[PDB]
């Protein structure tokens, strides 16, 4: 067993920060365009899990 | 609409009429995470400092030789019609 004898799924390390940013790899040869937008999410453990399940329904 | 329009270089966006690029990734950040203010007088002052640096005398010569001339023409000017200038 290990030596930091932690739970199951706990974090380890700093929590990522998010940082609003933007990349455009340009390619003028291929003919449709994918787009991907996100914001924060809810982690595992937040209490309003199924509640941005639902919205994404 | 239609009505056949006539030939121009700019168009509209996604078809702006220009080549082909292809790998060029571009990088910017949100205007929100961004700091105004930060490095602005460094930056400023050196560029400042090359632009006088580097232009220069292309303003500062036509400049210099009118105002000389301007300064020569008034003096003269002045004492040519004074008593001892006309004689
Ligand atoms: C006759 C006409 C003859 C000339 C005609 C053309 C002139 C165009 C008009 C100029 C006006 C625009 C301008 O330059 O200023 C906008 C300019 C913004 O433009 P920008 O995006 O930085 O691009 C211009 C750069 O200078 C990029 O240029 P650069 O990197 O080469 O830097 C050159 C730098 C020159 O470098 C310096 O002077 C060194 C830095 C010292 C700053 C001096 C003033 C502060 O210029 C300045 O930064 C000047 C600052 C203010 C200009 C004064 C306006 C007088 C108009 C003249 C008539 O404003 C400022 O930078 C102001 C900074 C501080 C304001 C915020 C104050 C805090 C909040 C207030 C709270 C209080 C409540």
């Amino acid at each position: 067993p290990s030596a930091e004898q932690l739970s199951l799924g706990a974090p380890r390390g700093l929590k990522p920060r998010f940082v609003g940013s933007e990349i455009r790899a340009r390619d003028d040869d291929s003919p449709t365009a994918n787009i991907a937008i996100a914001v924060e999410g809810m982690s595992w453990k937040h209490p309003d899990y199924f509640t941005a399940l639902v919205m994404q329904a | 609409g239609g009505a056949a329009g006539g030939k121009t270089y700019l168009g509209w966006w996604g078809h702006l009429g220009g080549p082909k690029q292809k790998g060029i990734i571009t990088y910017s950040l949100s205007p929100f995470q961004q700091r105004p203010m930060a490095g602005f007088f460094k930056t400023s002052t050196q560029n400042m400092f090359r632009r006088v640096m580097t232009e220069g005398l292309y303003v500062a010569i036509p400049f210099g030789i009118a105002y000389y001339i301007y300064c020569w023409g008034k003096e003269r000017n002045e004492f040519l019609n004074s008593k001892h200038g006309r004689h």
